């Protein structure tokens, strides 16, 4: 008895029912939030993973499932195979047939009686014991662990090991997968065995399972399920994922019985229970139930985000809106083959189709009426279609209908069937000259640049003067200009005469002077940057000749001059050892030109001057320096409750913006300057510096006593000390520290740096009689050094002969 | 705020026997406890 | 981020003897504490 494909039982403790007759849970199973005795030896083997949460009442696993044995955990909730957690009256895990743990770790938290946790060896029934997470538990100090067996090594200890207080932890001797009492299992075998070393009885199989057999590999006409059995082809053809718009059955690849065909993978026609290898990026298909989709609107176009091929019909009406080429081309960009056929209505936003990039398929399933596929009308910004000589288009069958379009010139939509290869197809009223191209201006003039200046952020450029095709026109010129990376820039960007979605427009009118020439200065402008540059003349014509010309001037690049670059971005500096410090940072926000090299450079800091004159016997704190479950309780509660509907040193940087630094004092603080130049650095001069602060590591062993603690009697019953100052201490000795005694060093005398340095050393004065030890100890301000070798000292009673 | 285990103590408080139903990681943690909610949007998260 | 007492620490170092310069209340806080600012910004608070 399978169930599956999970089990979720929360709220009614008598919903616990649903396990009176599961063997085998195919999935996971949820005890939540439940509030007498049911039992279920039934159960052995759960695939995916275990979860148990505030069950009030349970106070021992085996209760419920005596004969659990293995946990397989193919699919682990947040990297656990089982959950105990929040568990109140439960006492242990009362799983003493628990064998195998295939995958996942445990996380037992928050159960303040349970207790048997050290008395599981965790290491032979799961793999992963590191990344287990038994915290928050009763203690084990405070709790009992009490058996009625036999022990192992359990972390550095060795103790007994049982599951409850009357069963103990089962284990296989180690001739060895064993039944109840030594014979040991199948090889491919798990947990125990109703008889030894046979397929047919075996508790729970490794590998695969099919027909009562415990196989290694399916069998030739069988295919993996979940995984744990086997299934024939007819079974998979009976599966159905979960009920969605493109919800489709189960598939079979690599021997495997899956929801859906891996990544790089879709579905092969007809035969769909195969996926076919499809090797560019496998499209999206996105079907619709409403015949006709509307594009009223920005909002309207998201649920074509993303979509490769479109399975119904196109209508574009867009009257008002934002910022939509850019919009729509997020959304309908990757849109490359519409079953049916496109009409753009009443679309007055839309200067361009240029939104529909790799549209390059219009079949025709469904026309409009008449037999048309691509029907636009009343455009009236429409100036040009998606159909530039760059992108391909193909319109299977069907015809082109094309009216009340004035801005759009009718020789773009005769080069149109042309690609479309609908050249004869349509009739003579289908593309008419009258209310098509009548505020078009098709054939236009030339303007000719004459000159340009650049800096590093200015542009003046001036264009020849142009007298207008009629006397009596007024004439006015407009400047398109904007930053361009690189040169594929087209002219249509925008969309209706708001589209302020790249083209920066100065309107500069003619000099009043016939003898100057019309030009515009161009302010702020990114240093070394290129930007595309073109003039279009305002020619107001008195007479409105439908004969319209303008003039329009070819697109030019220009790059303005290179700067000083930006400093260096998040100077990050450590040591990995002594007289060594690495320091990595970013490239420059705005390089300002071709990035060359770097310059750093670093100086030595000095040590600080106050740190040198205070007694550090009397202050209590030395000063030291240096060198170089809320996460899972919100996973918990996001997926079981569903609410109902010094000179400076320099050197350059070839290539990577990473470099260390070598030889170094050790423990000396460093300033780290960092300079950024380019190619127009040998005349512009380098960048400025970002700079950061770092302390090498401390030399180990340095700041010790060098030699060994001689000793002289003083007056009085007094020792003095005296022993050698370390030469290169890491930075600074402030204090000794001499522990001396008679038979324990007791007493403790604490030697300032100033003291040291007008003796040489210490006087222990006034000391009872008797043989004494001595150990100094030198402290820096990295640290302590370690104890001197000891020294014997004594006081005579009576200083004589 | 109601969080982490003083939430599901109200959560419990609030449907009491009535139970809690079931059948995109923006759960309950991100709405009332990254947000204040009242007791109506938690009483929505019981059985019916 | 250089904070409060620690960060008029970090200014003194910076300037040294150079000083502070001197002569609306988005001030250094709101751009070395509140946000992560490098070195190269707060040499900017102190004198010629
Ligand atoms: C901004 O940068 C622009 C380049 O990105 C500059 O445009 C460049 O300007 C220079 C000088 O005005 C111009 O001439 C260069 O090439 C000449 C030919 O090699 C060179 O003249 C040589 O011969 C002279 C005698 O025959 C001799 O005296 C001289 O030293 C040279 O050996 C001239 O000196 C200079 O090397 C470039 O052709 C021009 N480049 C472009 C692409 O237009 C512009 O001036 C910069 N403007 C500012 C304001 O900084
Ligand atoms: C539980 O049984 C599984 C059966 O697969 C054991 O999984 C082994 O895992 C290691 C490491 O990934 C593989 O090298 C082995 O090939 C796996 N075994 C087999 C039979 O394929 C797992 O080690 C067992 N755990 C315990 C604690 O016995
Ligand atoms: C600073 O002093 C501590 C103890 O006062 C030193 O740590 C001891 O090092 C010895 C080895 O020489 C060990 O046998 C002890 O067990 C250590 N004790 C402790 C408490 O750690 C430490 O080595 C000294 N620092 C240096 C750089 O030598
Ligand atoms: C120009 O073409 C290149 C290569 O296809 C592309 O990286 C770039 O984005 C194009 N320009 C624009 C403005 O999209
Ligand atoms: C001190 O040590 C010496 C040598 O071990 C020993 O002879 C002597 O008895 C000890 N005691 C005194 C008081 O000298």
């Amino acid at each position: 008895e399978i169930c599956g494909p999970g089990i979720d039982i929360r709220n009614d403790y008598q919903q616990l029912k649903r396990l009176e007759n599961c063997t085998v849970i195919e999935g996971y199973l949820h005890i939540l939030l439940i509030s007498r005795s049911y039992r279920f030896p039934k159960l052995t083997v759960i695939t995916e993973y275990l979860l148990l949460f505030r069950v009030a009442g349970l106070e021992s696993l085996g209760d419920l499932f005596p004969n659990l044995t293995v946990i397989r955990g193919w699919k682990l909730f947040y990297n656990y195979a089982l959950v105990i957690f929040e568990m109140t009256n439960l006492k242990d895990i009362g799983l003493y047939n628990l064998r195998n743990i295939t995958r996942g770790a445990i996380r037992i938290e928050k159960n303040a009686d349970l207790c048997y946790l050290s008395t599981v060896d965790w290491s032979l029934i799961l793999d992963a014991v590191s990344n287990n997470y038994i915290v928050g538990n009763k203690p084990p100090k405070e709790c009992g662990d009490l058996c009625p067996c036999e022990k192992t090594t359990i972390n550095n200890e060795y103790n007994y090991r049982c599951w409850t207080t009357n069963r103990c932890q089962k284990m296989c001797p180690s001739t060895c997968a064993c039944t109840e009492n030594n014979e040991c299992c199948h090889p491919e075998c798990l947990g125990s065995c109703s008889a030894p070393d046979n397929d047919t009885a075996c508790v729970a199989c490794r590998h695969y399972y099919y027909a009562g057999v415990c196989v290694p590999a399916c069998p030739p006409n069988t295919y993996r399920f979940e995984g744990w059995r086997c299934v024939d082809r007819d079974f998979c053809a009976n599966i159905l994922s979960a009920e969605s718009s493109d919800s489709e059955g189960f598939v079979i690849h690599d021997g495997e019985c899956m929801q859906e065909c891996p990544s790089g993978f879709i579905r092969n026609g007809s035969q769909s229970m195969y996926c076919i290898p499809c090797e560019g990026p496998c499209p999206k298909v996105c079907e619709e139930e409403k015949k006709t989709k509307t594009i009223d609107s920005v909002t309207s176009a998201q649920m074509l985000q993303g979509c490769t091929i479109f399975k119904g019909n196109l209508l574009i009406n867009i009257r008002r809106g934002n910022n939509i080429a850019s919009e729509l081309e997020n959304f309908m960009g990757l849109i490359e083959v519409v079953t049916g056929y496109v009409k753009i209505r009443h679309s007055h936003a839309l200067v361009s189709l240029s939104f529909l990039k790799n549209l390059r398929l219009i079949l025709g399933e469904e026309q409009l009426e008449g037999n048309y596929s691509f029907y636009v009308l009343d455009n009236q910004n429409l100036q040009q279609l998606w159909d530039w000589d760059h992108r391909n288009l193909t319109i299977k069958a069907g015809k082109m209908y094309f009216a009340f379009n004035p801005k759009l010139c009718v020789s773009e939509i005769y080069r149109m069937e042309e690609v479309t290869g609908t050249k004869g197809r349509q009739s003579k009223g289908d593309i008419n000259t009258r209310n098509n191209g009548e505020r078009a201006s098709c054939e236009s003039d030339v303007l000719h640049f004459t000159s340009t200046t650049t800096s590093k952020n200015r542009i003046i450029i001036t264009w020849h003067r142009y007298r207008p095709p009629d006397y009596r026109d007024l004439i006015s010129f407009t400047v398109y200009y904007k930053e361009a990376p690189f040169k594929n820039v087209t002219e249509y960007d925008g969309q209706d005469a708001c589209g302020s979605n790249s083209w920066n427009m100065v309107d500069v009118d003619l000099p009043p002077n016939k003898d100057v020439e019309p030009g515009i200065l161009l302010h702020g402008l990114k240093p070394w940057t290129q930007y595309a540059v073109y003039v279009k003349a305002v020619t107001l014509t008195m007479v409105e000749n439908d004969h319209i010309r303008g003039a329009k001037s070819e697109i030019l690049y220009i790059r303005t001059n290179a700067s000083v670059p930006s400093i260096p971005l998040d100077v990050l500096s450590a040591s990995n050892s002594s007289s060594q410090l690495i320091v990595k940072w970013n490239p420059p926000s705005l390089p300002n030109g071709n990035l060359s090299y770097y310059i750093v450079r670093w100086q030595r800091q000095p040590q600080d001057g106050y740190l040198y004159r205070h007694n550090y016997c009397s202050k209590d704190k030395i000063p030291i320096r240096k060198y170089a479950r809320k996460v899972f309780e919100n996973f918990l509660h996001n997926s079981i409750f569903v609410p109902r509907p010094y000179p400076f040193f320099e050197s350059r940087v070839d290539n990577k913006e990473r470099t260390v630094i070598s030889n170094l004092r050790p423990f000396t603080l460093y300033r780290i300057d960092i300079h950024s130049c380019n190619h127009e650095a040998e005349k512009l001069g380098c960048s400025a510096s970002n700079f950061v602060f770092a302390r090498t590591m401390p030399a180990e062993g340095a700041d010790d006593i060098p030699g060994p603690v001689t000793w002289e009697p003083r007056p009085e019953n007094s020792i003095f000390l005296k022993w050698p100052e370390p030469e290169n201490p890491n930075g600074l000795i402030l204090m000794y520290e001499i522990k001396y005694g008679s038979q324990v060093e007791d007493q403790r005398e604490c030697v300032s740096r100033q003291e040291y340095r007008k003796y040489g050393g210490a006087k222990l004065n006034r000391l009872n009689p008797g043989n004494y030890t001595a150990r100094i100890q030198a402290t820096s301000l990295s640290g302590n050094g370690s104890w001197t070798d000891p020294v014997f000292f004594y006081v005579q009673a009576k200083t004589g002969y | 705020t109601l969080c982490g285990a003083e939430l599901v103590d109200a959560l419990q408080f609030v449907c009491g026997d009535r139970g809690f139903y079931f059948n995109p990681q923006t759960g309950i943690v991100d709405e009332c406890c990254f947000r204040s909610c009242d007791l109506r949007r938690l009483e929505m998260y019981c059985a019916p």
